[PDB]
């Protein structure tokens, strides 16, 4: 989780763990305890959309998870302090890969909300390190 | 189990058994008391359950009604001079100007 | 059973763990939350309509309620 | 209440956002709705039934063994028990001896079989 | 079963780390041998091409 | 009772305290009913002093019921008496009254000691005779026995059924201010 | 719903984010939760609930692994005691063993101390090293069956991937 | 190789043991109440008292065996779940195992089952202690007093319900219910005439501790209107709130530990209560109170200094050990030793959620076994010599060789001999103390292991040896095979209990 | 893990070998000592038979037989204990654990490692055959 | 070579039907798109029901011996020891001979569920089965 891969190694999967800044961890905890409604709401919305529009014959089947787009944007803005855009689309390039991983694990490969939380936390950590 | 009537009948049978035992008299005495007490207890239990459900509905409605009462009392419980305070000015203006339409 | 079929929590808990809490929220929380977000839902709908016209209400941006 | 597909149009969102919100595969959606992406509810029910059967059998065997051993060795004093067991039929003596130990042994065997994972198919 | 399966997580992790180190050392030795063989093959190819 | 954007949310029920007082009074009255029920089933002239508690040593039902009622009066768990004290303590804590909690605890301890002091005089050297005699033989009121049995049932195991009574009391107190 | 207890401190509390001032004696339950009950009591409060549970399990495993490393050093000393005579044991121990023994001491190992009093960043680093060791161990599929419960299909797929990875690793030029 | 069968097997085994115990209790109650009008013990060959007693004993034994099997399964399941949480390495996958509820039986109090190893240890210890107490209660129950036969099963059911729930309200309610059965047993089964005031004092002290614990629990519940330990962890208490909660929990648990100077109730009870009740009261109630205190303490984070609790425990241990040399009553000396052991055990968990719980659990188990052995020996002596003071009974080994040998072995075990689990628990606790306070640890080792031990031995040795010239025509007989088997079982538990897997220790 | 000892040289090792010294290495346990030995199994079987005969004789003579019963019961128990001691991967003073045994303690990893070793050996053999052919072609001139 | 031999063995197993239920179960265990989710669930349920080894078999086997012993000791009058021993031996042998409650009602369901995909003649079946093999 809190590890960085080794660039120059004789093997493929050598890593070394890291300890983030106390202030960064405080910001992450504040965002988690302040925007935690958004995550549970997004999980419930994803479940409800899979139940309702998950059937291919449904009228809203072509819409996919667009209903959770507002929740995703709100969560991104709240965890990002609304200082770098109002949606995860306007996210900086630093956290683009982690945001894409979270989007995949949330709307394509429906992993448990813990994995999606981990990916969103990676994105948030990248943003916090970039905009310190 | 699930039936209030069945629960009341069982309770009545058990109450009759306990009353007979505590009386020090032998069991199987006054057998007419058994079915009568069973029926009475079943009726009482069903009525109690129905009254509980109706009271729950009525209490929900009463709490919904009392929701505005607490807000108005807290507005009326504002300290002397705190009615016009910035943290209460909006509520005071809404309750006194907007919420005066009788 | 029947005596415990009215709430998802045990009778002992409901009697003991509901000390002056709103009984509407205790028994049917969803309606209580929806009523507490009455004007909030209208504000969210207005913000959504404005954004549909291209007007993003940043003051109402946090107002995105799932339940 | 305000989070619904009504009023949402595909023209109001970009293709990248659509792909990031595109519906998953049919099998994936069915599994997610059924919460059976890892294991089947039928498998869970089979496990529950196996656990119930094992518990009932183990309890019955233990109770039977305890009752038999108590009813076979508590005849009285040592001399009384010796004389009574001597003046018993050979099948009767075998049943008194075999049955109390057999039930406990079978329960222990069932418990040991359940407590292990020797049935794993990834074996060579 | 207590001795067999209920192994201490710390002892198991230590044994796994030691075995992984041994496997990595064996892999390094195999890589060295493969490099020596490839160098011999390349030298033979160069000599033939000469 | 907080206000957010001129929209307030109330998480507290103002009518809980009145329902709590009503439930406590009801439980005390119910305990007193059973306490005096045994007195009504016996010759009321045979129980004079505090040391006149061994007169309760009689047929096993009377002795067991008397012991259970004495325990319930002190509010020991899990009888109906403990429910009242526990709910009062919970309401006081919900109202943030530490001094009141301490005083109530001291008073409950003193009351438990006073009520249990009577249990010392319960023991008797032999079975007593406190039942009135009718038609040359002791008369036992079956209706009184049934009432006492119902009270003892509602006291010994009535703690589980506290939900319905609490709901009824809350509904009653709901219209007190409404 | 989380409630609160009214505070008795007649102290003014200043909040600059909302540019507000509130009294410690006069604060709502939400205000107490956001300002008075907002204190941190976890080593890694930035992790999720499941993430923190896994972190706690990993930290316990790491402390036990440090104890195991100290035990391994002690076992090496005991073995060298029977393997090397007292005439040459001193120099042999002075070669490298005593340095690692001093490294694996009470300050670094929980040992007989009931609590391993370490900093938050220290616990983070210890758990990080444990995670790196776990990554190295599972990179060869060594968890099954000692440290990993894997089904038949998952174990077979992991074994095939491990065979491919081993071929790729051994197919590299020497260093 | 960890399949879903093991978790389902363990949950079903726990639920089935609870339901079987409930069904047996219901059947026994129906048989006892509905076979007689007065429900008194029939003083005849054809009596329901023998059937009820046999049913209780056999049900207890069967439930104990089933609980041993289920606890092994539960330990396996817990190890597998702990590994699985630690097994996952890739961030893509997470532990998601959702099980369904069984159909045969419903959840007790409509609550899901949560399992802890300490709960299983407490359940097993309580089962063994209650079996021993019931076996020693044969000479107490008689006509019109046979109604107390099923109280031990009721206590076992209460403990099973408590050790399997996750609600603080349920835990507190179950912890409070045990007082009524104990008071009923004391008031109706004790043979001593002075036992009335002793029962009153014990009830009063237990009610005071319960009131303190109830105040703390009510404060906790009102602070956060939720009934889950996870929700409690999801909230932070203020400094004053945490201090008050910790102080109240410690006060209640120490009044129920017992702790100095709230040990007069325990002393009087052990002095006057019946042998079976005292064996059960010392063996089980103190362990239940300690388990409740440990469960509540771990769920609450406290920044205060545990110096007050540590000093209280140390002073109580010192006071209990120092009084041993002046105790001529065997029951009184055993009570003082048990008080010292309880104080030592309660001292362990004072370091919060640190690695001190295992030592406390091991010491609790060892103390339960030793106290059971000592109470059984005292009961056997009071049945044989018809006395409990050393002044009237001496030279036991000369007339009772097996009893003297058992007493010597019990003294050896109580000495914390290296082979016994008391040695391992003592080592762990002393290591933790010396890590915290070396001089205090040395002082604690000096007092209890020598002074109190010397007093207990001198009191026990003087009765162990001698020449019982007194009462030749009324000399007692040797121990029965039941007592010998009980002593052998206790020794076997104390010894073989050290060979358990270290995954939990 | 490392060697932990001060390194030496092969030349010095040969010089010491010329002096008659030896390097102490683990030796296989005798069949009488090996728990996985037919000798151990035959000894257990003979012990069980003799224990049954001695139990019969003691029943004829009244001598104590609980010791014989315990020995007979422990005959399989002793084998189980010895096999458990043998199968453990931990070491205290004995020979260091082998990578083969460490792999046998991990089935999937052992199978993958064996397959990879076979593949690497096949690649090396192919390279050796190619090198021999290249040497023959170069020698052709 | 070794990979080639494994591939040849996998092809041979794909030709066979006895190992086909194992091959189909492994393919479904990949949660791939080869089989429908409903089809995968049905096949998994059928295989799990068929592959269960209930203790009821042992409970029935033990009851037969104890029941026979009770019947012989309670009902027979002046029984012969040799005949009783012969009966006990015959019962033990028959219990050894009897199959452990073999069931085929779930075996045909597996065949019906698996035959629809034509596993042997399926290009993706070999690709999925090459990676996964017991």
């Amino acid at each position: 989780m809190f590890l960085n891969p080794v660039k120059d190694s004789e093997f493929d999967d050598e890593v070394k763990g890291f300890v983030p800044s106390e202030g960064e961890v405080r910001f992450v905890a504040n965002k988690n305890k302040e925007c935690g409604y958004y995550l549970q709401g997004i999980e419930q919305c994803r479940r409800k959309m899979v139940q309702l529009a998950g059937d291919s014959s449904s009228q809203f089947h072509s819409l996919g998870f667009l209903p959770c787009k507002r929740l995703v944007d709100a969560h991104y803005r709240c965890m990002t302090d609304d200082k770098f855009g109002s949606t995860i689309e306007e996210v900086p390039e630093i956290g683009l890969d982690s945001a894409q991983k979270f989007f995949d694990c949330t709307f394509q490969q429906l992993k448990p909300m813990q994995s999606c939380r981990r990916f969103f936390d990676q994105v948030v950590r990248d943003v916090y390190r970039a905009n310190g | 189990m699930s039936s209030m009537l069945i629960w009341g009948a069982c309770f009545g049978l058990f109450t009759r058994a306990a009353a007979c035992k505590a009386s020090m008299i032998p069991l199987t005495t006054s057998p007419w008391k058994y079915p009568k007490y069973m029926i009475v207890s079943a009726v009482t239990f069903y009525y109690f359950d129905w009254y509980r459900r109706m009271a729950l509905e009525q209490l929900c409605y009463n709490e919904e009604k009392l929701e505005r009462y607490q807000i108005r009392a807290k507005l009326q419980s504002l300290k002397i001079g705190e009615e016009l305070s910035d943290a209460y000015r909006e509520s005071f203006f809404e309750h006194a100007v907007q919420k005066n339409n009788i | 059973g029947v005596w415990s079929n009215i709430h998802p929590t045990d009778k002992v808990t409901l009697s003991f763990a509901n000390i002056g809490r709103p009984f509407r929220l205790i028994y049917r929380p969803e309606i209580f939350l929806r009523d507490q977000q009455a004007k909030f839902i209208q504000l969210e709908k207005e913000h959504i309509e404005k954004s549909k016209k291209g007007e993003f209400v940043e003051t109402t941006s946090p107002l995105v309620l799932w339940n | 209440m305000n989070i619904s597909y009504t009023g949402l149009k595909l023209e109001d969102y970009s293709d990248e956002v659509i792909r990031k919100y595109k519906f998953p595969n049919s099998n994936e959606l069915e599994r997610f709705l059924n919460r059976e992406q890892t294991l089947t509810v039928q498998q869970h029910k089979s496990a529950i039934k196996l656990a119930q059967q094992d518990f009932f059998a183990v309890a019955g065997l233990l109770s039977v063994g305890s009752l038999s051993y108590i009813f076979y060795n508590s005849v009285g004093g040592k001399v009384i028990r010796d004389r009574i067991r001597a003046s018993m039929p050979f099948p009767k003596r075998v049943l008194v001896q075999v049955l109390p130990f057999v039930a406990l042994g079978t329960a222990l065997i069932i418990s040991r079989r359940g407590i292990e994972g020797h049935n794993h198919g990834y074996k060579q | 079963y207590q001795g067999l399966n209920l192994a201490n997580p710390a002892e198991s992790l230590f044994s796994l780390n030691t075995a992984a180190e041994e496997i990595e050392d064996k892999i390094r030795q195999i890589r060295i041998d493969n490099d020596k063989l490839l160098q011999r093959k390349a030298q033979l190819e160069e000599e033939l091409a000469s | 009772m907080s206000i957010f954007s001129n929209i307030w949310i109330n998480n507290d029920l103002n009518s809980y305290g009145l329902s709590i007082l009503l439930l406590n009074i009801i439980n005390y009255l119910i305990v007193f009913m059973l306490i005096l029920s045994v007195i009504l089933l016996t010759n009321l002239s045979k129980f004079k002093s505090l040391n006149q508690f061994k007169e309760f040593n009689s047929y096993n039902f009377i002795l067991y019921s008397l012991i259970f009622s004495l325990l319930s009066m002190a509010g020991i768990p899990p009888l109906l008496g403990f429910t009242g004290k526990f709910l009062a303590i919970l309401y006081s804590s919900f109202k943030s009254q530490y001094l009141l909690i301490l005083f109530m605890t001291i008073l409950n301890i003193f009351g438990m000691y006073f009520y249990i002091q009577n249990l010392r005089f319960v023991v008797k050297k032999n079975k007593s005779s406190i039942l009135n005699y009718k038609n040359y033989y002791v008369n036992i009121n079956y209706s009184i026995t049934l009432n006492i049995i119902l009270l003892n049932f509602f006291n010994f195991f009535g703690i589980l059924f506290l939900s319905d009574l609490i709901i009824i009391l809350n509904y009653i107190s709901s219209y007190i201010y409404i | 719903a989380f409630g609160g207890f009214r505070q008795t401190d007649n102290s003014l509390i200043i909040d600059d984010r909302r540019k507000i001032i509130l009294n410690t004696r006069s604060l709502n339950d939400f205000q107490q939760k956001i300002y008075l009950r907002n204190f941190f009591t976890n080593y890694r409060p930035d992790l999720s609930s499941y993430d923190y549970f896994a972190f706690k399990e990993k930290l316990r495993i790491g402390e036990l692994f440090l104890n195991e490393y100290r035990k391994r050093i002690n076992n090496e000393v005991r073995r060298a005691a029977i393997l090397t005579p007292t005439s040459s044991l001193r120099e042999k121990m002075n070669h490298k063993i005593a340095d690692q023994i001093l490294d694996l001491s009470s300050p670094h190992v929980r040992g007989a101390h009931f609590q391993a009093v370490r900093s938050w960043t220290d616990a983070s680093k210890i758990v990080n090293y444990v995670e790196e060791k776990q990554t190295k161990i599972n990179k060869y599929g060594l968890q099954f069956p000692l440290l990993g419960n894997m089904t038949e299909e998952q174990c077979a797929s992991k074994e095939d991937e491990v065979y491919q990875r081993l071929l790729k690793e051994m197919q590299k030029p020497p260093k | 190789m960890f399949n879903l069968n093991t978790i389902y097997l363990s949950r079903i085994f726990i639920e089935f043991n609870f339901y079987f115990l409930f069904f047996l209790f219901l059947i026994s109650s129906i048989i006892f109440y509905f076979s007689k009008i007065i429900s008194i013990q029939n003083l005849n060959q054809n009596s329901v008292f023998n059937f009820l007693k046999l049913a209780n004993i056999f049900g207890i034994l069967i439930s104990f065996f089933i609980h041993i099997i289920s606890f092994w399964f539960y330990c396996i399941y817990s190890y597998n779940l702990s590994l699985n949480i630690f097994s996952d390495i890739n961030l893509y996958n997470s532990n998601s195992i959702e099980l369904l509820n069984n159909s045969l039986l419903p959840n007790y109090f409509k609550s899901n089952i949560t399992i802890d190893f300490f709960g299983l240890i407490l359940l097993t210890l309580a089962y063994i202690v209650g079996f021993v107490s019931i076996l020693a209660l044969d000479t107490r129950l008689y006509w019109k007093n046979i109604k107390y036969i099923f109280s031990f099963t009721i206590f076992l059911l209460i403990v099973y319900v408590y050790v399997t729930v996750s609600n603080i309200l349920l835990f507190f309610m179950c912890y409070e219910l045990l007082l009524i059965p104990s008071f009923l047993i004391v008031y109706f089964v004790s043979p001593s005439r002075r036992a009335i005031q002793a029962s009153l004092y014990f009830v009063i002290w237990t009610q005071l501790g319960s009131l303190l614990v109830l105040i703390a629990i009510s404060y906790i519940i009102s602070i956060t209107n939720t009934y889950e330990f996870n929700d409690l962890k999801y909230f932070n208490f203020t400094n004053s709130e945490s201090t008050i909660i910790i102080f109240l929990i410690f006060l209640g648990f120490g009044f129920k530990a017992p702790i100095w100077p709230f040990h007069y109730w325990l002393t009087k009870t052990h002095v006057e209560a019946p042998s079976g009740f005292s064996i059960y009261l010392s063996g089980f109630l103190v362990k239940t109170a300690l388990y409740g205190f440990y469960k509540f303490n771990t769920s609450i984070f406290i920044d205060i200094d545990s110096s007050i609790f540590i000093a209280i425990c140390i002073m109580g241990v010192v006071d209990s050990s120092l009084k041993m040399w002046g105790q001529t009553d065997l029951k009184k000396l055993v009570a003082y030793g048990t008080i010292q052991e309880m104080n030592i055990i309660y001292l362990a968990f004072c370091w919060g959620d640190s690695c001190a719980i295992l030592g406390g659990i091991l010491f609790s188990a060892t103390h339960a076994f030793l106290s059971a052995l000592m109470f059984f020996l005292v009961d056997c002596i009071y049945r044989r010599y018809h006395t409990r003071s050393l002044v009237e009974v001496n030279g036991i080994l000369h007339i009772t060789p097996n009893l003297g040998l058992s007493i010597l072995f019990m003294l050896v075990f109580f000495s914390g001999i290296p082979g016994t689990i008391k040695f391992i628990s003592e080592f762990y606790i002393f290591s933790g103390l010396l890590e915290a306070s070396p001089f205090i640890c040395f002082i604690l080792m000096l007092v209890a292991n020598v002074l109190g031990l010397i007093g207990f031995s001198k009191s026990w040795f003087n009765a162990t040896f001698g020449m019982p010239k007194k009462n030749t025509k009324y000399l007692p007989m040797d121990l029965s095979f039941k007592e010998s088997y009980i002593i052998l079982y206790c020794f076997f538990f104390l010894f073989i209990f050290s060979y358990f897997s270290s995954i939990f220790f | 893990m490392q060697n932990a000892y001060p390194e030496i040289t092969d030349q010095h090792r040969e010089f010491l070998k010329k002096q008659g010294l030896k390097v102490y290495e683990p030796k296989p346990l005798p069949d009488q000592i090996n728990p996985f030995s037919k000798t151990y199994w035959i000894t257990n079987a003979f012990i069980i038979g003799v224990s049954f005969l001695a139990r019969r004789h003691a029943l004829k003579v009244g001598a104590p037989r609980i010791f014989w019963s315990g020995c007979i019961v422990g005959v399989p128990l002793a084998a189980i204990i010895s096999r458990g001691k043998s199968d453990q991967l931990d070491e205290l003073v004995g020979a260091r654990k082998t990578l083969e045994q460490k792999l046998e303690y991990a089935p999937i990893t052992r199978r993958a490692w064996e397959r990879a070793l076979a593949t690497n050996q096949e690649y090396q053999n192919e390279i050796k055959t190619q090198i021999q052919d290249l040497q023959a072609e170069i020698a052709a001139k | 070579a070794s990979q080639l031999q494994r591939e040849q063995k996998l092809v041979q197993s794909l030709q066979q039907e006895s190992l086909q239920p194992h091959l189909f179960k492994i393919i479904v265990d990949s949660q791939s798109d080869l089989v429908c989710e409903a089809d995968r669930r049905e096949y998994i349920k059928h295989y799990t029901r068929a592959n269960e080894k209930s203790s009821t078999s042992q409970l029935l086997q033990v009851g037969a011996l104890l029941g026979y012993i009770y019947a012989v000791g309670r009902y027979v009058s002046n029984p012969s020891t040799r005949k009783f021993s012969y009966g006990l031996a015959a019962l033990l042998g028959s219990f050894s001979l009897l199959n452990p409650s073999k069931n085929l009602h779930h075996n045909h369901s597996l065949r019906e569920i698996y035959s629809k995909y034509n596993i042997s003649t399926n290009p993706q079946a070999l690709e999925i089965l090459k990676s996964r093999i017991y």
